[PDB]
């Protein structure tokens, strides 16, 4: 912002802000599939219990 | 605002020691967070708020 | 936290990223299931007393 | 009778507009019938996060508090000069194309204002810089 | 091709009221399925063919 027009730098700051989304879906994603391995470990657990 | 290096944060007293020509200190987010005013020769942490 | 991890410290950002519409309150339900199941799993293997 | 009036009472009331998010109820019949905003309460916090009007009992999550600047400070390098800016774009002397000289700028606070006010300027497009923010970046060299 | 609402679809008598100010009716999926027919104030029913 100190640096681009602001007529195109959302083009430049678009290739930046989408990166990083797709980034935060990897780890919520795979927050899910680690969770779900857990919830199926912890019904081993209270089995046991 | 150091020398162009925009941000939004606070200026605490460090104890780290720089190097003559090192001025920019990064972390593992790899941006700047410790910088040095120019007028003097003292380095300043900077933390978010 | 969505609106800060992806456009921290800049106000445009912000005003960008609110355009792109129901993308970061999803995470943050999507997350929160996953933070109160780890307040189920413990309540349920240890709690049969 | 042009001066002097003996008129009846009156009463009005003004008020000022700020830009909010606020939830409106739809009927049935498509008039407003309930609203809320946002910002006022942290219960309309609640029940505008959820878009919903009645909330059950417990725990929720809603926008992120943050600490707002409360005064800006600049810091620039201490020296004063003037970087030797005129002299080249007022040289009486070029040298050819494939003969150019380069020279070293450094040690000095450049000022573009000057240089934008000359008319015969023709090709000003700055790539990497915007060129309206010239004068408020540091130049390493 | 209402007043420059583009849309496909087929047109019935339409039992939802409008307010005279009201020009355009929304659903839920938040897109125009009502439409006042300026000729007619009549108000039409937008569906998908």
């Amino acid at each position: 912002f100190s640096r681009l027009d602001k007529v195109e730098a959302e083009v430049q700051i678009d290739r930046l802000i989408t990166g990083r989304l797709q980034s935060l879906q990897t780890y919520v994603t795979q927050q899910l599939i680690r969770a779900a391995e857990i919830r199926a470990s912890a019904n081993l657990a209270a089995t046991k219990m | 605002n150091f020398n162009g290096l925009k941000g939004t944060g606070v200026l605490t007293e460090s104890n780290k020691k720089f190097l003559p020509f090192q001025q920019f200190g990064r972390d593992i987010a790899d941006t700047t967070d410790a910088v040095r005013d120019p007028q003097t020769l003292e380095i300043l942490d900077i933390t978010p708020c | 936290d969505c609106t800060m991890y992806i456009c921290g410290d800049s106000t445009e950002c912000s005003n960008l990223l609110l355009q792109y519409g129901s993308f970061c309150t999803q995470l943050k339900r999507a997350l929160t299931g996953i933070a109160v199941e780890q307040d189920k799993n413990t309540q349920e293997v240890f709690a049969q007393v | 009778s042009s001066s002097g009036w003996t008129a009846g009472a009156a009463a009005y009331y003004v008020g000022y507009l700020q830009p909010r998010t606020f939830l409106l109820k739809y009927n049935e019949n498509g008039t407003i019938t309930d609203a809320v905003d946002c910002a006022l309460d942290p219960l309309s916090e609640t029940k505008c996060t959820l878009k919903s009007f009645t909330v059950e009992k417990g725990i929720y999550q809603t926008s992120n508090f943050r600490v707002q600047p409360t005064e800006s400070i600049v810091r620039f390098p201490n020296i004063t000069n003037l970087c030797p800016f005129d002299e080249v774009f007022n040289a009486t002397r070029f040298a050819s194309v494939y003969a150019w000289n380069r020279k070293r700028i450094s040690n000095c606070v450049a000022d573009y204002s000057v240089l934008y006010n000359l008319a015969p300027f023709f090709t000003f497009k700055c790539y990497g810089v915007s060129p309206t923010k010239l004068n408020d970046l540091c130049f390493t060299n």
